[PDB]
Parts: structure tokens; C-alpha cells; sequence
């Protein structure tokens, strides 16, 4: 059982190991290739309001909490079509330009396949490449994408420090964009922090005798910040090293909160009063959170991932006891918060939200849950998480396209952790060695036992 | 004159004062050694010898009492040491720089605080003064101060200063002394380890006798007594280190301070023996002060002495230029690192006149030829050489 | 010897020179030769005019042991007078 | 070899080349003839009087504060140096300016010798 | 006197104010802009030979610190013309071209003009848009295409050294004092792949080969020249830095990955960081005067150490010209510290010899024809510096000796440099002013400090007969 807290260690740096895991070289193949936005282009205008019609119904959540005013955006767009036509510069309205084509890419990235296609052009579908279904429309999302990418790159260093490249970037992450070009993304984001640290975004201390429009832009700033050290979090392999989750210690702020426990789980001093406090405040802070009341798709959606976190962090948390000090029924209350979790993602399917499902957060925690339930179920026997498990992998497996070569490679070598069961089915045990040999696999990756290493050849 | 010499710059009055170290009394009092010799110098005086301050302040002073009249000097002297802007600029400006030669610290006599300034040595007095009539003199802050423990200064006192700069003021002190009370006992320890808590502008100690530093600090000698020993959250907040007073530090002794973490300067002075390769330390700390000593024994360097070649060997340094012969060059490296992992967790290093070292010397030029290495003329050692 | 002298502190040393002189000039007061001036009567009779040193014997003892140690003596000696000065102390302190 | 020296009135003194580069300033300044700015001429002959006094001398350092504490006052300079104070005062502010730290020394030593050598009645005045 | 180090307090804010003192936006504005480097483009494969020939024989101090081996470059150079023959990809030949491409362009900022004259082609100029000042626009096209590519394959690519070769190849120009933010924002990037390549392991272990040795020390030359540069680059528009993960030289007595000095290694590489740090002690950090009479000893010994290089080449002529440069600027700052805040005597002039050997040096490396070499920023930094100050106390104070080494500092800068139009000309028209305002003052809370307080506000607040004392101060 002492063999069970280490190799439990054991499993928590291979899962690090796990989460540590084409685009061109030269900015010039893209340099003429086309736009989806011109009027003769893909889109037309109208379709494009109607796009962004969808979008501020279902998912204001981000860009509300980011910007000031909103039909500014509509406002921007009608003026730079206006502006289009004129034509037939400056810096702001480049800005604004890339800040629609995003809010747009992010529309795409959660739109039904069906509906897209049908606003798409057909002889522009005979301009461009092909690829005919869901896989055309992530072919088109990533045709648009890449072209984005393009036009930013370039247009990033060549200005002057505005804020406005900040939402850019945090539009942007909602997508599969980070994990499948991540290298680009950390650059991306240290320079993003640079702008953060740079315009004393720390000064959201919220002052006396200040007007609505400077709250606003007091909570604009508190919202971007704390949503940067957010992902400063969730992003930070050894890859990059730069950060500023270090400089800490309105519900962006309990999110961030959540962060916080889990940084404070994976890297300082554990305690068991300091689980005992942190597991009290979170179930405060699900009180807190199941205040919110259903009434409109964001809310649902807000709400959902909120109590998501809280599920995760609190999984998180109880296997931490539960490996360091094995208090017992802990593997019962366990399996709890994933059944939670279950029966919300079980919501957003019946409720034709699956499009919501798709968020990359989403996958992550499927990932460790299916890692670890993986790992316990070939030590150890319980039906309940072979059930769960076979549910999650069977899940993933038939729902999800979008980071296929994630969850494959994920899934392949998962099928291959079966065979590793095999062995450890067929006491400083060979398996547990060869877990070892493993780490250090991927460690050096970064920069019986003939017929063990046999099977390890085979494989 | 006085307004003469006060129109002038600092550097001048610095280094006159650096001639004129602390000698503000009129008197002094001898060292040990002199005691046993019955010759009294002389100090035949008369009265203005007032009865407010001889009973007072007689528990550092009447210790004394038997020569000629001493205290009626002494008070006379307190006296007239109280407006000698000679005294004012000299402690503006030894502040300035550094007070290296006036030791400075917090006292207590009649439940009367006061601020004592005394010889560094072992802190003779000299005079003292009130707070406000010093910060009249200066500008009030927190101007971090010394503090040590004697058998005048030991517990309530102690204790007294713990709850005045808790009530009636704050903790404007920062660095620790033991100069007496070697025993670890009579109060002393009970006193002060219970209040390292309202303490936390400092990171300076001064240490005197072998018994106190084995059965205190040298962590080999390990036990579970609470209260006897520090909370280590001052161990961590020590970066300085001062010690004095022994005979025999590392003859087969268990030398090592793992424990004693965030350091990052030690001194040591007045003892008579000494040998670094019992020494051990953790990291963080290479500023290293040592004082007038006997023989010290270096570090070993004798394996690595018989891996030497005349090959190379010029004016006591070496080098190799051959790219060619990685077999030399590989070689040298391999020695220059070793040489430097036996110092590993140092870069500075000082001796006062300590008369003798035995132990082989072979250094590094990077230091030597800056002046890291800074040896007095304790020049009794002639097995130099430099990489 | 000296050495052993040596090996003390300094504040504590100039007091116990100092506690010399004194004793030395209370024995002046009667006519009387080292054990006869730190003799147990003579020091117990000195205790009893000066009370003010019985309010702090504990060095003034461990001197009086300090030097009945320091010349040519029997080590038994100065430590049966001693034990005899530890049962002072511990009748004398409460 | 020799070099000319202009006391700040005006004045064209000359020394010996290699004996002032004895002091620093100099030895740095070449690496003929010299100014010297707020300076004047018996100044400078007693400075060069005291410097020729001390020529194959002998002087520990800069650093080593106990061989300079380690105190002989020079006879020689000791009545060489008995005189009032404001004449002094500006040796000693010439020897500043110069880096002929010695002489420096030596007049602190005096000036100490002056307020430790003292009476009460210069503080009863105050 | 307490109002003059309160004026030399509003100084040193007025230098940083001072010294916080085209590009179009859009990289598309440079995807057909032809090149300066095909055969028949602009430079012949001889000329850009010549080019390097010229630069391992005068300039090697850069580079010679960085690589390992620079028979090198000329075999990848004839490698790549080869294949760009053939060809009529990887990441590789795209990284050494761009390696070849800047090292070329620091060659051509530290050129000649008349040889680089008659090195270029004739018709391309007839193709191209059009004395040092076709000089210095062939260089800035020369730049600004470069720029464009290595924007580009930057950002696209994997974590490779040799990215940071580029912009350290390229801080010696006038990029940095040119392109302000844009350097900032690409050394920021740099930073990144500096902590990433955990290039802080040039602490040498043992038995390492002499290839393992090559490398740790080309990681060590560039740390410390990335050091250098982080902390002489870092304006307010930049917070994020990297000259706090080294640690002061000075032995403090009030006091990891936090790497130490005298502890590693003695190339002057190390040296150079020992006096920059020795500058940021003076001007972040606690000033005591302990401390400034350790570092003016320790200063002194490292000029000792400066002078030691013996004249046999021009990079070694280079070099100790800088260094010795860099040691008597900092003794300067210090003295200057001195005499504005304490008021030690003799102090000015001991603080107005350096100046001279200054401009000594200067003069020689004149003479010599060596102007080239002027070039550098950091000498013009240092000189807009002097002047600044020597303008202030000479409008405030008279000095004839001031007015002697003010007059030589502005008229040598004025009659000799073109290079930093932009800089040169604010500065100068500023100076200008500030010389109005000794016609103002020469015509005690004084209207001209409160104008200059008046002035500072105007500069904070551009971050993010007093009648006529306003009218002048309207008029400039």
C-alpha cells in the first residue's frame, strides 16, 4: 500500500509526462493565398452578421467579460465593410480587423457542420482546396485559421503596445489551436505576457470616484489578467519558463482561485489541514457557484464549466489524499465528482449542445481520468471504474474528431497499456520497472525480464 | 579648532577617526593577560563626581572599582561626553560608512532605556543616550541596532526590552550577541529563544565559546529539546555569521552545518587552532573572514599535488596552450576542477596575521589575481602554487 | 596554571580581581598564608559582614575554588571544600 | 630629469621627474611641466620638503589598517610639522588631491594627537 | 548646495527622460522587394568574400565569441551558394543564411565607404531606390529585408541557438536605438529561448570533452552578452528581464539559479558584465559610500587588467578601446555621484580627466582612421551623457575647463554624425534650448528648476516676471 502511494507518484509524473506532449517554416507559401472575407470571396457580409448574431446569442460569456461596449463590434464590422467597399493605413483598424476574423474563427470552431455548409459559397468551394461530414469543416476552420495566423504573425511585432492583441490571443485559445501548434502559441503568449506586464494590467485595484467607463475598464483588465494566469497555468511545460502565475498567492477571480488549489496540489507543501481547508472553501465556492440560475445558453454554459473545474480540482484533490495518506472509501468518493462530471457532459449532449463539448479543457480532463482509471483498474480490481473508464474511452473514441492526432496517439498507446495489463495479469515488480523505464523514456524524450523486454520491443 | 575642522569633507575626518578608532574616554581599562600584574597605571582625581550615575550604571562599570579614582574620572567623563560635536560628526560619519569600530546596541538600567556605545573587543563602555536626544541628533526610523546578552542583560531587562518594543514601541533591533553566559543556562536561552518572533529585521549573530557553540549550533550533537535550540525560520533568516573565542574548533570534531541554511557570510576571530578539512557548509555562503589565529591546517591537495607535471610548471603558475594534446588539456581541467570543488562553496577568503598555515597551498589565478584570496603577511608558508 | 587562568571570560575575570583586592583588604582589617587568607572561617566570616556578597556567591565561591586550584593544592582538597561550598550555596541561596 | 609645477598663483616650482613621480597623480597624469589648481608656494615647499625627507622610504599599504595604527609619528616630521592650522589644513587637503596617502596619515596622526592631547576647558567653553 | 544634489536628483530623472527618446506596420509592404544577394541582384558571391575576408580581420570579437569554429561559416557559405545554384526545404540552410546575412550587415555598418562604393553593382541601382548616405540607405534596405525574413522564420520555427546569434550579431548597429520596441519585443522572444535552453549550465563539470567544453563556453560568452544588453535596454517599455539572474561582483555585506560571479570563468565577456553590473549597483540599488570606495578600487584593478591587452590587431585595439571606454565612463557616474551628492573636494577634477582621456581616445581613433569603429552606440550613448551634464553645470556653474571639454564633446559629435539623425537631432535641439535657458538664468526655488519641474511633468505625463518666464517656455 506503500508500494501503492509511490507507484500512485509514479502515475502522477507519467500523467505530467502525458500533458507535456503541418504548419509552415517560411511566412511566404501564404502569402498570397486566399481570404474567406472579401464580398466575392466565401461568405457573404450577411451570413457573417448572422454568424455573429449566433455568437453573441449562445456564448457572449468570453468577450463580454473582455470588452466594454459590443455593439462596437458589429459597429466596427459595418464600418470596415463600409470601409471594404470604399476600397473596393493604420494600427486600430488592423486591430479591429483580426479581432473579427477571430471572434469569427471561434463562432466556427463552435458551429454545427450543416449550417456552415450551407452558408459557404459553392464555385469559392471550387476555388479552393477540398476535402470532400465534420472533417471538410475542420478542414475549412483550418484553412481559415492558418490564413489568420499568417496575417498576425507578421502585424504582431511591427506596433505599438495595445491591449487589444491580448483578446486576440484569448479568443484564440479556446480552440485546438494550442495543442496542435503549441511551439507557436507559448511564443505567442510570452510575448502576450510582455503586454500584460507592461501596461500595469496589476492595477485593477478598483479606486474611489472612478466613472462606469473606468470600472469597466478596471474589470476588463482584472478579467484578462486573471484569465492569463489561468492558462499561464494550464500551458506550462517545460517548453516554456517564463510565467506569472507567480505573482499571485467577480468569478474570474474564483476560477483563478481554483487554479490556485491546483497549483498549490501539484508543486508545494502538502498538508492535511491545508486539503481540509482547501476542500471546505471549494465546497463554499460550489454554494457560490450553484447561485447561479439557469436562464440562457451562456449561463448554462458558464455554470457547466464551473462546476467542471470544481469536479476536477476536488478529483484532483481526493486523489491526492487518497495516495499520500489512503484514508479509506476514498475511491468511492472519487468515482463521485466523475459521475458528476458525467451526468453534465450526459446534459450537453441531450441537450444538442455538443458543439460546447468540444472545448479542449474538456478532453484534458477526460484524458487524466481515463489515465488513472486506466492505471488502478489493471492494479487493481473494481467494476465501477472499468465501467467508467470503458465509458470514457468509448466516448472519446466515437465523438471526436477535432485533436485527432491527440487522442489517437493518446488511444494507441492507451491500447497498449491493455497489453501492459496483460503482463502485470500474466515485490519490486517488472511492471513497475518498466514503468520506470518509461519515465525515463519520456524524460530523455524531452532534450522475467527477457520476455519483458521482448513484449517492450514488440511494442 | 572645532568649526575648522567641520568645514571640511568627510573622507578627511573618516580617516582620522580610523586613527582615533574609540578611545572617547579619558581612561581604559586593561586587557586579561594585565590584570594579574598588580601595576596600576594611574588615575589620581577629585570630585563633580555626581551619585545619580556611579549607582546606576555600576553593573557594567563597578565590576571594577579597585585602582586609582577611576569612576569619578569616569563620571566626570560620562558628563562632558554629551556635547562634543567632535563625537556627533564622528558618529554621523562612522555611521555613514560603516560602524565597524563603535559597537552600538540597546540597554536597560533602572527600567530606563537607553542606547550604549561601547569597544568592540568585549564592549567596554563608553558613554550612552536617550533615543529621542540621539534622533534629535539623526533622524528617527528604524535604524536597525545590535543587541547582546550579558549577565547585566539577561532576562526581565531582556524581557523588559521584549515587551517595551512591543508596547510602548517596535522592534528597531536587528543582530545578536553572546559575549557571556556561556552556559546555556542562568535565564539567558529561556529568555531569548521564546522571543525570536517580534524579531525579524536581522540576519547576524556573534557566538564566543566552544561549549556554547558545540552544545548549540554544531548540529551533530542532535537532541529534541525545544525551547533550548532556535524554530529554524531563523535559520533561515541569518545570511551573517560572526564568531570568536575558542582553542580547539576541528580537531576530530564533528564540523557541519546543514541545518544552519541561507547563509551567506561567516567570521571568525581570537582562537588558536584550526582545520579545514573537517569543515563542512552548506551553499549560499563563500564570503569568508578569518582573524588572528594560530597554525591553520588548509585543505589536503596531496593526491592531486602527485598528479602535477613539470610539463608546465612557470613562476608558480601553469597552463596548458596545446589544443592538440586533450590528454594535457583534459588533464588540466580535470585538476583545476577538482581544485576548485575542494573550495566549491567559496570565493573569498581573509586572514589577518595568523602566523602559520601548513597545508599546501595550490589556488586558482581567477581569484588571486583579484583580491578574493586576501592574506595578511602571515607569510610562514612557502608551498604556493596557482592554476 | 596560567592557562588555565586563560580560560575564562574577561567581564568575569575583572570581577574576580576585583573580589580579590576587596578580600584581600577585609583580611587587612584583622592581622592575618594563602590558605589562612582563603581560609573557610576567614571567607564565612567575611560572608557574614558582607551580606551584599552572599546576594551573588556564586562566582565569588567558584573563585575562592578557582584559586585554591590555582597554586600548588591538593586537587582532594579544594574539592572536599568543594562539596563543603556547594552545601554553603544550597543553605545560603533560599 | 625634472618637471615644472604651477602653484594656482602662478607660481613655476620644479622637481625632480622620477622623485614626484613618487606620488600617484602624477604617475598617472604623464601616463614639461604641470599645473596645480588651488595650491600656493610654501604649500608646496614644505610638501616638497617632506616628500624629499621620504624618499627611500619605506610604506606598508594601503589596506593594512593595523600596520597603519601601528603608530611611530616620525621625529623628524613631528617638529618638521609644528606649525599653525590653517597652513596645515591645506597640506592636508593637497595630500587629498594628490594620492600621497603617507603624509596624509601622518598629519591625521597629528591632528589626533592635538584632540586627544586635550582639556575639558575647550569643552567648558562649549 | 542641498539644492544642488536636488537638482542633480531632477538630473538623473532628466537623464532617464533624456535618453527615453519609416517602419510600415505591414510585412506584406516587403513580399516583392527584390534582395541585395542574388548573383545578379546587387553583391557578387567575390564581393560578399571580400566582405567576410574584411570582417575576421577586423571584427572577429563578436562571433569569435560566440561559435566554436568559423572555417565554418565560409564552408556553409560556399555550400548554400551551391545549392542556391542548383536550385536556380529545412531549417538548417534557412537559419545559416540568415546567420550569414547578419553577420554581413554588422560587416557593412562597420565598413568603409569608399571600398563597399566600389564593391557595389551599377544597374541595380537603376533598380533599387537610391558621401556616407548611400551608404547608410543600402545598409537600411539591406536591413529592413532582412528583418522582414528573419520576422517571419522566427516566429515559424522550432527552439534553435542560433536565433539568438542573430539579434546579438545585430544589437551592435543602430537597430535598437533606431526600432525601439520592436528590439524590445524580439529580445523579450530571445529571453525565452535563452531560459529554454537551460544555457545556465555553462557551469563546467568535470571530464567533459573539449567539444563539451566549446560549447558550455559559447553558452557562457552568450549569457553575458545578453546580460549586458538586458540591462542597457531596459526603458520602462520593458519590465520583463534578465540582469537579476546574475548577481553582483561587489561582495556585499547587507544581503540558486541565481548564478554568481568570480566562480566560472575570466573571459572578458565576464569582465563587461562585472562593470555593467557595477553601474546598475549605482543606480538601482542601495548607493553607500562603503561601496563606492570598494568599487573604484576594484575598478582600478580591472583598468590595470584592460591595459594588459598588448597592441598587435585592430579587434584588440577594438576591444580594450571599449573597455577601457566603459571603465572610465563608469568611473565617471561614480565620481559623478560623489561630487553631486556629498560633495567630496577635488572630485570634479579627478571626474574631468576621464572626459579627456575620453575624448584622448577618441581623437586617436580618429586620426588612425578608425571612425568605423566610432560607430558604435554605446560610445554615443556615453557622449550624449557627458554633454548633457557638462551643458548642465556649465549653464549653472562657470568653468572654463567645462566649457573647453563641452565645446570639444559638441562639436566633434555635431561635425562627425549622420548615423543617428533622429537621436542626434532631439538631443541637439534640446541642448539648444537648454542653452536658451542659460541665457534665461544668466539674464532659491528659481523659475528655470521650476520650469524643468514643469518639464518632467510634461514627460511622466507623456509616459502612459513669470508672465514671460511661460512665454519663453511656450516658445520652446
Amino acid at each position: 500500500n506503500l508500494y501503492d502511494k509511490k507507484l500512485f507518484n509514479i502515475w502522477n509524473q507519467y500523467e505530467r509526462l502525458w500533458i507535456h506532449d503541418a504548419f509552415p517554416l517560411d511566412v511566404s507559401e501564404y502569402n498570397n493565398t486566399k481570404d474567406f472575407y472579401g464580398y466575392e470571396c466565401l461568405f457573404s457580409k450577411e451570413s457573417i452578421f448572422k454568424i455573429l448574431d449566433h455568437s453573441l446569442e449562445r456564448l457572449g460569456w468570453l468577450y463580454f467579460g473582455f470588452f466594454t461596449d459590443i455593439s462596437e463590434l458589429p459597429y466596427q464590422m459595418e464600418r470596415y465593410w463600409n470601409e471594404y467597399e470604399s476600397m473596393n493605413k493604420s494600427a486600430d483598424q488592423i486591430l479591429w480587423d483580426l479581432v473579427l476574423r477571430s471572434v469569427i474563427v471561434m463562432t466556427i470552431y463552435y458551429m454545427p457542420a450543416k449550417s456552415i455548409l450551407s452558408l459557404v459559397d459553392i464555385d469559392a468551394i471550387e476555388k479552393y482546396p477540398l476535402d470532400f461530414e465534420l472533417k471538410k469543416k475542420y478542414e475549412i476552420f483550418d484553412y481559415c485559421l492558418r490564413h489568420t495566423l499568417n496575417k498576425v504573425l507578421r502585424t504582431i511585432f511591427t506596433l505599438p503596445p495595445d491591449v487589444r492583441t491580448l483578446q486576440i490571443f484569448l479568443i484564440l485559445s479556446n480552440t485546438n489551436f494550442l495543442q496542435i501548434y503549441p511551439s507557436l502559441g507559448n511564443n505567442i503568449l510570452v510575448h502576450c505576457i510582455h503586454l500584460a506586464k507592461v501596461l500595469g494590467i496589476k492595477d485593477f485595484k478598483l479606486k474611489i470616484n472612478d466613472s462606469g467607463s473606468t470600472r469597466l475598464q478596471k474589470l476588463s483588465m482584472h478579467n484578462i489578467w486573471f484569465r492569463l494566469s489561468t492558462v499561464d497555468y494550464m500551458r506550462s511545460s517545460p517548453n516554456k519558463i517564463i510565467a506569472l502565475h507567480t505573482d499571485n498567492s467577480n468569478l474570474e477571480v474564483l476560477r483563478w482561485k481554483i487554479t490556485s488549489l491546483d497549483r498549490d496540489l501539484e508543486v508545494s507543501e502538502p498538508s492535511l489541514k491545508t486539503l481540509k481547508a482547501m476542500k471546505e472553501l471549494l465546497g463554499l465556492l460550489d454554494r457560490k457557484t450553484s447561485v447561479s440560475n439557469d436562464a440562457s445558453f451562456n449561463t448554462k454554459f458558464e455554470s457547466f464549466f464551473l462546476k467542471l473545474q470544481c469536479n476536477f480540482v476536488m478529483w484532483k484533490i481526493l486523489r491526492y489524499e487518497f495516495m499520500q495518506y489512503g484514508v479509506t472509501n476514498g475511491l468511492q468518493k472519487l468515482c463521485c465528482p466523475a459521475r458528476r462530471i458525467i451526468a453534465l457532459v450526459a446534459n450537453f449532449l441531450k441537450e444538442d449542445y455538443f458543439e460546447y463539448t468540444t472545448h479542449p479543457f474538456c478532453v484534458h480532463i477526460l484524458c487524466v481520468i481515463a489515465g488513472f482509471f486506466s492505471f488502478y483498474c489493471i492494479f487493481h480490481e473494481a467494476d465501477e471504474v472499468r465501467d467508467l473508464r470503458n465509458d470514457a474511452v468509448g466516448l472519446l473514441k466515437l465523438l471526436f474528431d477535432p485533436l485527432r492526432p491527440v487522442i489517437s496517439c493518446f488511444f494507441s498507446n492507451l491500447s497498449r497499456l491493455e497489453e501492459l495489463r496483460h503482463i502485470w495479469k500474466s515485490l519490486v515488480h517488472p511492471v513497475m520497472y518498466v514503468l520506470k523505464t518509461d519515465i525515463i523514456k519520456l524524460k530523455r524524450n524531452l532534450e522475467s525480464s527477457d520476455f519483458l523486454e521482448v513484449v517492450r520491443e514488440f511494442n | 579648532d572645532t568649526k575648522l575642522f567641520l568645514s571640511l569633507p568627510i573622507d578627511i575626518r573618516y580617516t582620522v577617526y580610523f586613527f582615533l578608532g574609540d578611545v572617547v574616554q579619558n581612561v581604559r581599562p586593561p586587557a586579561k593577560s594585565d590584570i594579574f600584574n598588580d601595576e596600576l597605571i594611574a588615575y589620581p582625581n577629585i570630585r563633580e563626581f555626581n551619585q545619580s550615575l556611579v549607582d546606576k550604571y555600576s553593573k557594567h562599570i563597578g565590576v571594577y572599582d579597585y585602582i586609582p579614582n577611576f569612576i569619578p574620572n569616569w563620571c566626570r567623563d560620562f558628563d562632558l561626553l554629551r556635547h562634543d560635536i567632535i563625537l556627533t560628526d564622528r558618529l554621523r560619519v562612522c555611521l555613514q560608512y560603516e560602524e565597524q569600530w563603535f559597537s552600538v546596541q540597546w540597554i536597560v538600567v533602572s527600567g530606563e532605556l537607553e542606547i550604549g556605545i561601547f569597544t568592540t573587543d568585549e564592549q567596554f563602555l563608553q558613554v550612552s543616550y536617550t533615543i529621542n536626544e540621539y534622533c534629535h541628533l539623526l533622524s528617527i526610523a528604524q535604524q536597525d541596532l545590535r543587541l547582546g546578552i550579558n549577565v547585566s542583560d539577561i532576562n526581565d531587562v531582556n524581557e523588559l526590552c521584549k515587551e517595551i518594543q512591543h508596547r510602548w514601541l517596535f522592534d528597531t533591533v536587528s543582530y545578536i550577541s553572546f559575549i557571556n553566559c556561556w552556559d546555556l543556562d542562568h535565564e539567558n536561552v529561556v529568555s531569548i529563544i521564546p522571543c525570536m518572533e517580534s524579531f525579524n529585521n536581522l540576519h547576524m549573530l556573534r557566538i564566543e565559546s566552544k561549549n556554547m557553540f558545540n552544545n548549540l549550533i554544531n548540529t551533530q550533537g542532535v537532541r529534541e529539546n525545544p525551547g533550548k535550540t532556535i524554530v529554524y525560520n531563523v535559520r533561515q533568516n541569518i545570511f551573517e555569521l560572526e564568531l570568536y573565542t575558542l582553542r580547539d574548533l576541528g580537531y576530530k570534531s564533528v564540523v557541519d552545518l546543514q541545518k544552519w541554511e541561507q547563509l551567506q557570510c561567516l567570521s571568525l576571530s581570537g582562537c588558536e587552532f584550526i582545520d579545514l578539512n573537517n569543515l563542512i557548509l552548506p551553499q549560499h555562503c563563500k564570503m569568508l573572514i578569518l582573524k588572528e589565529v594560530k597554525y591553520i591546517i588548509w585543505w589536503d591537495l596531496s593526491h592531486l599535488l602527485k598528479r602535477i607535471r613539470p610539463q608546465w610548471i612557470i613562476n608558480g603558475q601553469v597552463k596548458k596552450p596545446t589544443k592538440k594534446e586533450e590528454e594535457e588539456e583534459s588533464e588540466w581541467y580535470n585538476l583545476y576542477l577538482e581544485v576548485v570543488q575542494t573550495y566549491q562553496p567559496l570565493n573569498f577568503i581573509e586572514l589577518h596575521n595568523a602566523k602559520r598555515v601548513k597545508g599546501n597551498l595550490i589556488l586558482p589565478a581567477r581569484l588571486v589575481t583579484e583580491s578574493r584570496i586576501k592574506i595578511s603577511n602571515g607569510t610562514k608558508v612557502d608551498s604556493v602554487l596557482l592554476i | 596554571l596560567d592557562s588555565l587562568l586563560k580560560e575564562l571570560p574577561t567581564r568575569t575575570a575583572h570581577l574576580y580581581r576585583s573580589i580579590w583586592h576587596k578580600y584581600t583588604e577585609w583580611l587587612k582589617t584583622m592581622p592575618d598564608d594563602l590558605k589562612l587568607f582563603l581560609s573557610q572561617k576567614y571567607i564565612v566570616k567575611y560572608i557574614a559582614s558582607h551580606d551584599d556578597i552572599a546576594k551573588d556567591p556564586l562566582p565569588t565561591c567558584d573563585a575562592m575554588i578557582w584559586f585554591s586550584r590555582a597554586l600548588d593544592i591538593e586537587n582532594n582538597d579544594v574539592l572536599v571544600l568543594q562539596q563543603r561550598l556547594y552545601g554553603l550555596v544550597k543553605l545560603l541561596e533560599f | 630629469q625634472n618637471v615644472v609645477l604651477v602653484s594656482v598663483e602662478g607660481e613655476r616650482f620644479v622637481v625632480d621627474r622620477k622623485i614626484a613621480e613618487r606620488s600617484l597623480l602624477l604617475k598617472n597624469y604623464l601616463q614639461i611641466v604641470m599645473p596645480v589648481p588651488n595650491v600656493r608656494s610654501s604649500v608646496l615647499q614644505k610638501v616638497i620638503e617632506w616628500a624629499v625627507h621620504h624618499k627611500d622610504s619605506n610604506f606598508p599599504d594601503e589596506d593594512d589598517d593595523d600596520s597603519r595604527k601601528a603608530a611611530p609619528v616620525d621625529p623628524w616630521d613631528r617638529e618638521f610639522l609644528k606649525v599653525d592650522q590653517e597652513m596645515l589644513y591645506e597640506i592636508i587637503l593637497a595630500a587629498n588631491y594628490l594620492n600621497i596617502k603617507p603624509l596624509l596619515d601622518a598629519g591625521c596622526k597629528v591632528v589626533a594627537e592635538m584632540i586627544r592631547g586635550r582639556t575639558p576647558e575647550e569643552i567648558r567653553r562649549t
